[PDB]
């Protein structure tokens, strides 16, 4: 079928985009959690090491690439070109309980011991924890200036979609990860209590 | 990108075992699974039993739970079904599949011919 994780990666990959086209349209990074963004871009660079090594489509590796360069663009324009409106003093999580054991638990608890299965099991870890910063941020504050209505609904749409392709692969093809699943329901839930303290905070 | 070539089918009695194997040729991936289908005649096709490229995860249909076995080797690029105390319903066409898990990999998705398994009544 193939049909949740692919429309499910394009709705990733369009809130990547309006988070990235939002900062430099608005010229403010404004209630953005660089923390988080560093953390996703994080994400993205262990999972997609094997970049210019292991070419298999040419889809493949300019996704690869398009998911790269849009998340070290946002991570430039919080930290570099629009700083100034960067809220430091409000992105106070300490990013260090969450890559340590992140780290430690990827070393742990995986399906098999060898480096590329490590660093998988590494970004899926971190991915799931990734929005923490974010989290901490707007229920500190109740702001969230840049993160929009249509933003949050990709978000959303690509952890729905993730959920149906679980379901789907499960019940046609016999397929479950039980680590990317059960990561994948804290990214869920996480993303969930995102949507609740933006719409309770931020809007009303 | 990816050949597939099944083989082990035939006529067996019932109560008889097979072993069928998917031998896997062309350029690899890092991270891949690999399913056998199988397709009764005037059937749905439906999933038998399902493996990764590492690890001991294994998955096994309801109807031939506790029958069959697959297993790995990946010296020869070759993944097995062992199919013990067959019964005349596990008569089909088997398919082996081999899917990329690896992100923005949709099409990495190809199958074997298909190898005809017949179980006498
Ligand atoms: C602050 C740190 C936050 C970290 C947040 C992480 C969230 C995701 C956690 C998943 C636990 C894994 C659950 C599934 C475990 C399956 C293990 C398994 O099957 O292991 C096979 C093993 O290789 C046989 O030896
Ligand atoms: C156990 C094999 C299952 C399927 C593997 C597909 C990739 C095979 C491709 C090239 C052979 C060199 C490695």
């Amino acid at each position: 079928m193939n049909i949740f994780r692919l429309t499910g990666d394009l709705s990733h990959l369009a809130a990547i985009i309006i988070l990235l086209l939002k900062i430099w349209k608005s010229r403010s990074c404004a209630g953005i959690s660089g923390k988080s963004q560093l953390l996703f871009a994080l994400v993205f660079t262990t999972r997609y090491l094997d970049l210019f090594t292991s070419f298999i489509s040419l889809y493949n590796t300019s996704m690869k690439l398009i998911y790269i360069a849009c998340s070290y663009a946002t991570v430039y324009l919080i930290y570099m070109k629009f700083k100034a409106t960067y809220d430091g003093n409000h992105d106070t999580f300490r990013v260090e309980f969450l890559i340590v054991p992140v780290g430690g638990l990827s070393f742990l608890v995986n399906h098999d011991f060898s480096p590329l299965e490590i660093l998988w099991t590494f970004s899926i870890y971190l991915e799931s924890v990734a929005i923490l910063p974010q989290l901490f941020m707007i229920s500190k504050t109740g702001e969230a200036e840049t993160i929009t209505t249509h933003y949050l609904f990709f978000l959303g749409l690509y952890r729905a979609l993730y959920l149906v392709n679980w379901i789907w692969r499960y019940y046609f093809e016999g397929f479950f990860d039980l680590i990317a699943v059960v990561a994948g329901v804290v990214q869920t839930v996480l993303y969930c209590d995102f949507f609740y303290l933006y719409v309770t905070k931020v809007l009303k | 990108q990816v050949q597939l070539v099944e083989s082990g089918g035939g006529l067996v009695q019932a109560g008889g075992s097979l072993r069928l194997s998917c031998a896997a040729s062309g350029f690899p991936v890092k991270r891949w699974s690999m399913t056998w289908y199988r397709q009764a005649p005037g059937k749905e096709r439906e999933w038998v039993a399902a493996i990764r490229s590492a690890g001991h995860w294994t998955h096994y249909a309801d109807s031939v739970k506790g029958r069959f076995t697959i297993s790995r080797d990946n010296a020869k690029n070759t993944v097995y079904l062992q199919m013990n105390s067959l019964k005349p319903e596990d008569t089909a066409v088997y398919y082996c599949n081999v899917k990329d898990e690896g992100d923005f990999s949709y099409w990495y998705d190809y199958w074997g011919q298909g190898t005809q398994v017949t179980v006498s009544a």
